[PDB]
């Protein structure tokens, strides 16, 4: 009825992991290609999920045990998984008002439309704002939404992995911490544990349509050549 | 190979 | 005393196809990520010479003879003289008053510092410079400019080209139309041919410091990770 | 292996 101190560390750290590596106020996508609105959209969120891979990653070295994994294991648990933390991270800027990522004025405020062209058909984004909406509905606390993040990312049953035994003993005692953290600090919340390791399910199933329809984006180079040197690297698929 | 990924971790 | 119909339409179709590659008013440039003033300018250098190599391939494709080469030596001759073609049609927007290319404004305005910070330095951008205003001081026509352009990029001494006779054979052709051009049409300008023949010397001179400071830089993943998929493919050294 | 390159020519 109480949790540890190892316990209120990771939250701790994981917390402030997530402070340094997400902008609420999305100052820094004026650097990004402009959004257009063929696919005018993608170059934008080429830079948008170029930028957001690099904070995805800083969050991960900060996550206890991940900087201790082999490179070769961080690599393989960011590449299968990037795409869903990014899904993950990206419902601080959901609204339920529009039904889209609003970083901004008209511009950064990313309609069903935008992603579009951006070359994703609606096998795939109506699934994502249905998980969007689900998981802005479990009104998630930053505690949770944080070790959300990280059960995702530590996800033993990934293609690549090595240590998958050192990987689940992490991701089992982050689940211990999201169990008690609910338990204890989050009243009301006797199902809400079962209802993020849904989401997670739900992840797997949107990560898959989406590397079906990014494979025949990354097949045609004229497409290609608008993604990033980095967004190539994560979701193409070189292996080590 | 990764190149920026190592890098970046 | 007189050019050929042959040679007539040579000057037509290159300059025509130079139209269609270069704008004057410099307008796309606001899709590029914006100038920043560590390597502040990357991004949007990047971008502008990732921008013109699509353009230098869509001249090379109407140089005359060049789409019946062998796709290989296509590659081959772009590669490797790619960054000379753009060092020459920069010279359009260079301007004597500044020392500086003069695409827009402020932002679109390129001292030399800002391709310092770009991570070039100054046993670089020093004759380049003097390149540029040597090229402008010659005060070329239209037909010239293109003309060079041609002839720069179908030169058979480059690395990789495999068909070096029908390559020369093509250079050769332009440089009569060059020589016959300048002979016929433009007054005072019988030491220019030769003048504009050193221009390639010194564009050789320029590529090799250029290639030696790429390669330290696309040697940095935090420096090449600001690069695009075209320029990586262009610059890098895959070899068929 | 220069797929944007023959894609572009
Ligand atoms: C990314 C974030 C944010 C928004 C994320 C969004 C909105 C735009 C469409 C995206 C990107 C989806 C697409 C289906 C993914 C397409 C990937 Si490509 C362009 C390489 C084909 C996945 C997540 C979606 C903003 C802020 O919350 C920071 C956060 O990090
Ligand atoms: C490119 C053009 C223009 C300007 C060209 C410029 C000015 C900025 C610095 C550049 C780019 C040089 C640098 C030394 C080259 C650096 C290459 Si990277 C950023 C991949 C390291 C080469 C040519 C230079 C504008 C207009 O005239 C269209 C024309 O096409």
């Amino acid at each position: 009825h109480m949790l540890s101190d190892e316990q209120m560390q990771i939250i701790n750290s994981l917390v402030e992991a997530h402070h340094k590596t997400y902008d609420d106020s999305y100052s820094d996508f004026v650097r990004f290609r402009p959004p257009v609105r063929r696919l005018s959209m993608l170059p934008h969120l080429a830079d948008l999920v170029s930028y957001s891979i690099q904070k995805v990653i800083g969050f991960a070295k900060m996550i206890p045990g991940f900087r201790d994994l082999t490179a070769e294991d961080q690599i393989a648990l960011l590449k299968s998984s990037a795409i869903e933390i990014i899904m993950l991270r990206s419902n601080q800027s959901f609204s339920l008002e529009d039904m889209s990522w609003s970083c901004g004025g008209p511009d950064f405020k990313y309609c069903i439309n935008d992603v579009t062209k951006a070359g994703h058909t609606l096998e795939l984004l109506e699934p994502l704002v249905k998980f969007q909406v689900g998981l802005k509905k479990l009104k998630l606390h930053e505690e949770e939404h944080v070790l959300l993040m990280a059960i995702c990312l530590l996800s033993p049953d990934r293609p690549g992995v090595q240590d998958h035994v050192r990987i689940e003993a992490l991701q089992d005692r982050l689940c211990d911490v999201l169990q008690a953290y609910i338990r204890i600090q989050h009243p009301g919340g006797r199902l809400l544990y079962a209802k993020m390791i849904q989401k997670l399910a739900d992840l797997r199933s949107l990560n898959e349509e989406h590397s079906k329809q990014y494979r025949s984006l990354s097949f045609q180079p004229e497409h290609s050549m608008q993604l990033t040197p980095l967004v190539l690297e994560v979701f193409g698929s070189e292996v080590s | 190979k990764h190149k920026i990924l190592h890098r970046l971790l």
